[PDB]
RNA sequence: GCUUGUGCUGUCUUCGUCCA
């Protein structure tokens, strides 16, 4: 393929913040969903 | 010069949903059964309960487009502290001695009930209601 | 994205529109009557979450039947250092000073769509007729006339 | 189709948009429409040299 | 598409049905002639082969 | 009587203070500086070969809106008040930009450092493209693959950004006055309390806070104003400032020419 | 497409600051942090940079017509 | 559809491509700006165009024979500031009112005094708006049986063209029969009402541009004792519902004469959520402030009512379908998310949130079928009604 | 899988929230208290999948008025945008394409699976709502 | 080593002179 | 298509002129001018100016169309001055405060640099 | 008939200064010469 | 001695625009 610099490093960025969405995403809606039990 | 003098106790101050404009209630000290309603402007002129205001009506200022006024000449509205100019839209003959007189200062409205012999002059197109206090 | 079109009336030059206290000017003005009766509430909830995703960085969750709130957006948008409802306090272009009231300011996603006006307008004093009627033609292309 | 109604000539079709600034019994009408539509005007000693400016 | 003409029109097969639930859009139809008539697949929705 | 006060001070930017001047001379000057101070903009390009993914009118418009050295644009002339035949040293600068890719991999990226002045006023600083630094690469204006090259040729004039957005020495101008509403100019919306419910100005701390027993003053005018310049670029901010000025001065002279003209 | 030239707002060059922000995003800061680092303080510039999609990169991908 | 849709205006040469009109004419012509276009056809001889000047000019039409009141009024933001403008708080100094007066076409230069001239001179907003009225003109009228001194500055009084007490909104200036553009009509005839709808549209434009409004979330959003009110007034209901429900399953429940016992219960049922739905919309619209947004619009009359209010504030209510609620689609039940022979509000298609809170799925799914029966009701009689029209005319 | 035929004899829970049994601004949901216990048979994967491709790109549908939603149903067909990125290599009757393109602000997470954020059709426009001039009415 | 790495109260420490769930960070090539 | 040209803001016509002025008759001593190619940046400065002196009763503008490049002044003055000479000394006076503004702006920059 | 039908022109004076175009319509002077790159046609005289 | 040329299909189908 030979991609480009630029491509690369947005796929870098596309993972990083794919993995990061995964986990913060996921322990917000977990900490939601608790809270709106206890009450 | 002047169409009629009094002085005046407010009996009541409504602010209603307006902030800038208060209606307020007096009758006069020297002659009670005359009464007075008034719109007047808050943020120029305020006013408290239980105050007294020298009200003074006139037909003229002196001693027709407008223009601000040059500090040389001199007017009757010198010695007081808020002036207003209306048109009389109803001078109400009613009973044997309740006279009412309906004056709209660009929408600010005023009702003086009083009897005859104080507010026979009253009967004119255009009013200025000077105040003192 | 909410069922509001609309067609440019006119444009103003950058010093002509309605700037904010630290300069920023609208790429576009609607009018305030065209929400209440349309009931399109969604509009301002976008425009206050845009607002916020643009401070702050990141890509607003506009997915429905979720658990988002305009007082948890409007908590965020506060903390930034904004109004909370999306308001903020403009001055008049032409002459400099403060408008009375605050006017509801973001961005909002708009799309152009595919009529414009030199694509429609037409006009035709004489021209072409049929062969069989001997009346204008039918259709702006072939410059026609209008029934 | 061709007697209660038919296609006639002389007329301008375009998008319509708000003034403030116009009359109420006034309408705005774009340059082109102008140049396209025109109206016969009879020569008289009233006009004759607007009109042979206008033909200039 | 529902192939039941211009003609003989009526409100009930235009209408959005209980059953289209899950399955067909419930926001996206056509203007005018073909309202209703007309429909669009859910986004998760399959056609048995 | 009318003074200035300067916060901060830079090349791109100033953030100054007008005192005892009337509110419509500030918004005049903000007026000025925004649309009608003269700055050197590229306006015709002449296209020898483009065979790169964008189009031409595209390349075109994002030459139009790169920023370019105007300082001593004042000593140049307007294209239509110049007698010359075609353009001329004394009203227009002449920019070649060339690239091209070599190899058959990977892809070069065309910035606005690429862009070569080939003639224009002598000894005059004008028509260099902004820059940074001495190590910055600038703007970027398109991208190329192996076999795909540019080649233009184009020509910057003078302009005020009245005609076009792309003169324009300015980006925003910050503008404000009376951070604590002692003039009663606007009505603040509130659910509960409008002293809660808005941030407050970041000049607040540069004017006293009204007293709670004070009375509202009908005879006061807006005197203070605080104003942020902010430049592209092509000028310095008090370069900018100086010429809104001037320029307001000769917009009044003309007025006044024309007055005694009249007689 | 390509990042444009200057904000549309307020017309400030933003042009310059595509790959630097890549660049950033690369070391790891976040896109906000990335923006502040950029000096782009107005919510009308980060707009510009922030919801801009690099639609060239796909269409250098096919073959140059000219050689 | 009637003879108002077509009108002899007058040239005026502009640049764009657009056609332009006077906002007040959009009313007859059932038009907005939103990508509508119009027909424009040119006489070709002097006898047609004294016809088109002397018959079917504009302003000649102002006044139809349908219903024997004006067709044109101000509308929009011209009645929301003129609205703003003539309330009672109003003031402009001396500077504005020069730029005011001479924005006037009919202004015969001589400047009023003042409504105060001391301490500071100021004019009121209904100075203004008298100096575009023409001089002549009596209106008066009364609003809730309202006295002469007018506490609510409500009512009507013109004397002589100028403005003595009263807000200038839609009931003034809007096309309704006895206004003060009808009166203009009678006494002046139809130039001066135009000049009338010029002159009022240019001052209030003026003032609108130099004051400002908006709109924004915050207009639609109650403080938390209102929505406790409503919430109270909503489970309330749902009470009253189940106890309707629990008679009709035990034969306590009384008949309506000449209808069986479900269309009872049915017709119950929705009268109760009816005004459900109308108290805490009465709750929410009374909770507005006056410099609510909102408000200001709906007491303008120049777009939005309470019902708008009541949906987007406090509770979207029950959605109907072809005049009754949500059927029973499936086998004895409207949903699969449901339970069979489920009577309850929010089974058979009552919405309890409001748009601002945010409409849950079933609730959106109902709300979908009934815009889907609007717009098929809307497209389905427009033939029917284009057939008796044409057979009517002809 | 489940038909429609199918789905009149299964009872389907709505959120996996709702297999467990006083905020102004949250939404209120159903009691269903008609009956003492509930055994449900199926749950919804997510209640935004209802929707098709071209009501997925509304941001916050639910706070609609529904005729809107299917206004801007209609209307996202007509939006410019890059319909494909090898525009150049074709030769279409008409084609239009926007100058630069951008991602909108809020989105939906059906967005993703439309490529939307790849081939957006529309921008992010600084938008005030006012009465300016009078010539927004 | 990093902000969880960190002990609590020198995290208490850091005081601004939670993330939220409807705030996602933007990607370039999506799924699907 | 019908899009007039953008220099048609600010070039002045040959046979157009920049200024021309006329009498109200209805009030004494006052005159209609009509400024070409010209806009608020002007017309505010000169208004607000005029409007502190003394021996100026009326001072007011309008753009009548915001696609056209004009404004139109009214101004009204005492019996003793004439309208022409309050324009020229409002404008003489904003062109020395502007004189003295800059002059203290570049003070400033040059003590603070 | 004129020798400058259809022929590429460049205008020297005047707001165009400096324009490439192709001369369409000539009878009295009056040359009608098409813009490259603004999709109109202008009016010019003979001697710009 | 050399002169500037003078017009347009039909019939269906589909998709759309503004009202209703
Ligand atoms: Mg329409
Ligand atoms: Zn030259
Ligand atoms: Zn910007």
């Amino acid at each position: 393929v030979v991609a480009s610099k630029a491509s690369s490093s947005m796929l870098k960025i596309d993972q990083r913040n794919k993995k990061l969405n995964n986990r913060f995403i996921r322990k917000a809606e977990m900490a939601a969903v608790e809270k709106r039990k206890l009450r | 010069s002047a169409l009629f003098d009094d002085i005046f106790t407010v009996q009541t101050v409504d602010n209603g949903r307006y902030n800038k404009v208060s209606r307020i209630i007096g009758i006069s000290t020297t002659n009670s059964a005359i009464k007075l309603t008034l719109d007047i402007n808050n943020e120029m002129f305020p006013v408290s309960q239980d105050d007294s205001l020298t009200v003074t009506l006139a037909n003229s200022l002196s001693l027709k487009s407008w223009r601000p006024p040059k500090p040389t000449d001199k007017s009757l509205a010198d010695d007081y502290d808020y002036v207003m100019f209306g048109t009389v839209y109803k001078f109400e003959e009613g009973d044997e001695d309740k006279i009412k007189v309906y004056v709209s200062f660009g929408g600010l409205l005023m009702c003086l009930e009083g009897g005859y012999k104080s507010l026979a002059s009253l009967k004119q197109d255009n009013l200025y209601i000077l105040i003192r206090r | 994205r909410h069922g509001q079109k609309g067609t440019i009336g006119v444009t103003y030059r950058h010093e002509d529109m309605p700037f904010s206290a630290e300069g920023i000017v609208p790429d576009l003005i609607i009018n305030p009557h065209a929400i209440p009766s349309r009931m399109t509430v969604a509009h301002l909830i976008e425009c206050l979450l845009s607002k916020v995703g643009s401070i702050r960085g990141y890509e607003g969750d506009a997915t429905p039947f979720t658990d988002l709130t305009v007082d948890a957006v409007s908590n965020l948008l506060r903390d930034n250092g904004y109004q909370s409802r999306g308001f903020e306090v403009m001055y008049n272009g032409h002459t400099g000073k403060k408008l009375m009231a605050q006017v509801f300011f973001g961005p909002t996603y708009y799309q152009r769509l595919r009529h414009m006006v030199d694509d429609k307008i037409h006009a035709r004093a004489r021209g072409p007729v049929q062969v069989l009627t001997r009346q204008p033609v039918e259709g702006r292309s072939r410059d026609g006339g209008l029934r | 189709g061709n007697l209660m109604g038919k296609r006639v000539d002389f007329s301008a079709r375009t998008v319509i948009s708000g003034d403030p600034n116009l009359e109420l019994d006034q309408v705005g009408v774009p340059i082109s429409i102008a140049k396209t539509l025109s109206y016969p005007e009879t020569v008289t000693q009233y006009n004759i040299h607007r009109l042979t400016e206008y033909v200039r | 598409n529902t192939p039941i003409g211009r003609d003989g029109k009526l409100a009930k097969p235009r209408q959005l049905h209980n059953t289209h639930w899950g399955l067909v859009c419930p926001a996206e139809t056509p203007e005018g002639q073909a309202c209703g008539l007309v429909k669009n697949l859910s986004l998760l929705s399959g056609i048995s082969i | 009587e009318p003074k200035v006060n300067i916060i901060n001070a830079q090349d791109d930017e100033v953030e100054l203070m007008l005192s005892d001047v009337n509110l419509s001379l500030a918004n005049s000057l903000r007026r000025t500086m925004l649309a009608e101070v003269p700055t050197l903009a590229i306006d015709l390009v002449e296209i020898k070969m483009n065979t790169s993914v964008l189009a031409d009118e595209f390349i075109s418009h994002r030459l139009g809106l790169i920023p370019l050295v105007s300082e001593d644009v004042e000593e140049m002339k307007y294209s239509r008040d110049c007698t010359c035949e075609d353009y001329c040293d004394e009203c227009s600068v002449v920019l070649e930009l060339s690239a091209r890719h070599e190899g058959e991999e990977g892809t070069t990226d065309v910035y606005s450092s690429s862009l070569i002045k080939v003639s224009g006023p002598g000894n005059l600083n004008v028509g260099e493209p902004v820059r940074r630094d001495d190590y910055d690469q600038g703007i970027l204006l398109c991208k190329l693959r192996n076999h795909q090259e540019l080649n233009i040729r184009c020509i910057a004039k003078k302009g005020i950004a009245k005609e076009h957005a792309k003169w324009s020495p300015c980006s925003a101008i910050a503008f404000e006055y009376d951070p604590h509403n002692k003039l009663k100019h606007t009505d603040f919306w509130f659910e509960v309390d409008a002293k809660k419910e808005w941030p407050d100005s970041k000049y607040a701390t540069w004017e006293e806070p009204p007293k709670p027993g004070e009375v509202f003053d009908y005879k006061a005018k807006p005197n203070r104003f605080y104003m942020t310049v902010e430049t592209t670029g092509s000028l310095k901010a008090n370069q900018v400032f100086s010429r809104g000025i001037k320029t307001l001065q000769e917009k009044l002279a003309n007025v006044l020419f024309e007055l005694e003209n009249s007689r | 497409m390509i990042i444009p030239v200057r904000c549309f707002s307020c017309g400030k060059v933003v042009g310059d600051k595509w790959d630097a922000y890549l660049r950033l995003l690369e070391e790891g800061k976040q896109e906000g942090d990335a923006l502040d680092e950029l000096k782009l303080k107005r919510y009308c510039c980060r707009r510009m940079v922030l919801t801009h999609v690099d639609l060239i990169e796909k269409f250098l991908r096919y073959n140059p017509l000219e050689k | 559809l009637h003879k108002m849709s077509m009108m002899a205006h007058r040239v005026k040469v502009m640049p764009y491509s657009t056609f332009r009109l006077n906002l007040s004419v959009t009313s007859p012509y059932n038009a907005d700006f939103d990508g509508d276009e119009m027909n424009l056809h040119v006489p070709q001889s002097e006898e047609t165009r004294a016809e088109l000047s002397q018959l079917c000019a504009v302003p000649l039409q102002i006044v139809s024979p349908q219903s024997n009141k004006p067709v044109m009024g101000i509308v929009q933001d011209t009645l929301c500031g003129v609205r703003k403008m003539t309330l009672r708080d109003t003031f402009i100094e001396y500077e504005q009112v020069m730029n005011m007066l001479f924005w006037v076409p009919s202004w015969d230069g001589v400047v009023p005094q003042p409504a105060i001239l001391k301490p500071k001179p100021l004019w009121t907003g209904k100075q203004l708006l008298s100096i575009a009225i023409p001089s002549g003109i009596h209106l008066q009228r009364t609003d809730g049986g309202n006295s002469l001194l007018s506490p609510k500055d409500n009512g009507m009084l013109i004397v002589d063209g100028k403005v003595m007490f009263g807000v200038v909104d839609k009931k003034t200036v809007g096309s309704g029969g006895g206004g003060l553009i009808h009166t203009v009509m009678r006494e002046k005839g139809p130039k001066i009402c135009a000049e009338l709808f010029g002159n009022i549209q240019k001052v209030v434009n003026y003032w609108l541009l130099h004051n400002g409004f908006s709109i924004g979330i915050g207009d639609a959003i109650a403080d938390a004792s209102t929505m406790k009110e409503i919430t109270h007034a909503i489970s309330s209901a749902k009470e009253q519902v189940q106890e309707i429900i629990y008679k009709a399953q035990h034969n306590e429940l009384e008949l309506k004469p000449g209808m069986t016992l479900r269309e009872s219960f049915e017709g119950e049922v929705s009268r109760t959520l009816n005004d459900a739905r109308d108290s805490a919309g009465r709750s929410a619209e009374m909770n507005l402030k006056d410099l609510n947004n909102v408000k200001q619009m709906v007491s303008a009359g120049s777009k939005g009512s309470f019902i708008n209010i009541a949906q987007m504030s406090a509770c979207v209510g029950q959605q109907m379908v072809e005049g009754k609620r949500i059927a029973f689609g499936f086998a004895d039940r409207s949903l699969p998310h449901f339970t069979k022979d489920d009577f309850s509000p929010e089974s058979k298609g009552f919405v309890e949130n409001s748009y601002l809170r945010g409409l849950t799925p079933q609730e959106f799914f109902f709300h979908a079928m009934a815009g889907r029966e609007g717009l098929i009701d809307t497209a389905v009689k427009t033939a029917e009604t284009g057939y008796i029209q044409r057979r009517l005319v002809k | 899988y489940v038909d429609g035929e199918e789905e009149e004899t299964i009872m389907i829970a709505m959120t996996p929230e709702d297999l467990q049994t006083n905020d102004t601004a949250k939404r209120i949901k159903p009691e269903m208290s008609t009956s003492s216990h509930h055994t449900f048979t199926h749950c919804e994967i997510h209640p935004s999948m209802i929707l098709g491709v071209a009501a997925s790109i509304i941001p916050f549908p639910d706070h609609n008025q529904s005729p809107r939603n299917t206004y801007q149903s209609a209307m996202g067909k007509q939006a410019m945008g890059v319909f494909l990125t090898n525009y150049n290599v074709r030769m279409d009757t008409m084609a239009n394409i926007l100058y630069y393109p951008q991602k909108p602000l809020a989105k939906t997470q059906a967005m993703e699976y439309l490529k939307f954020r790849e081939l957006p059709a529309g921008q992010n426009a600084i938008v005030a709502i006012a009465c300016y001039s009078g010539y927004n009415q | 080593l990093a902000i969880e790495n960190l002990h609590p109260d020198d995290r208490l420490l850091l005081v601004d002179p939670s993330p939220v769930f409807f705030l996602r960070r933007p990607q370039y090539v999506s799924d699907g | 298509m019908n899009a007039p040209d953008r220099f048609e803001l600010f070039i002045l016509p040959d046979d157009v002129p920049k200024l021309k002025i006329t009498p109200d008759s209805r009030v004494p001593n006052c005159i209609i001018i009509k400024f070409e190619r010209e806009d608020h940046t002007l017309a505010n400065l000169l208004r607000e100016e005029l409007a502190l002196y003394p021996d100026v009763t009326f001072v007011a503008y309008k753009v009548e169309h915001p696609l056209f490049a004009n404004f139109v002044m009214r101004l009204q003055t005492e019996e003793g001055t004439r309208p022409k000479q309050a324009l020229e000394r409002a404008c003489a006076s904003i062109i020395n405060k502007l004189k003295t503004l800059d002059h203290k702006f570049n003070e400033e920059w040059n003590i603070k640099n | 008939r004129d020798p400058t039908l259809n022929k590429t022109v460049k205008i020297r004076q005047g707001g165009y200064k400096g324009k490439i175009g192709i001369v369409k319509e000539a009878n009295g002077d009056r040359f009608r010469v098409e813009l490259h790159n603004p999709n109109k046609t202008i009016p010019i005289p003979c001697s710009f």
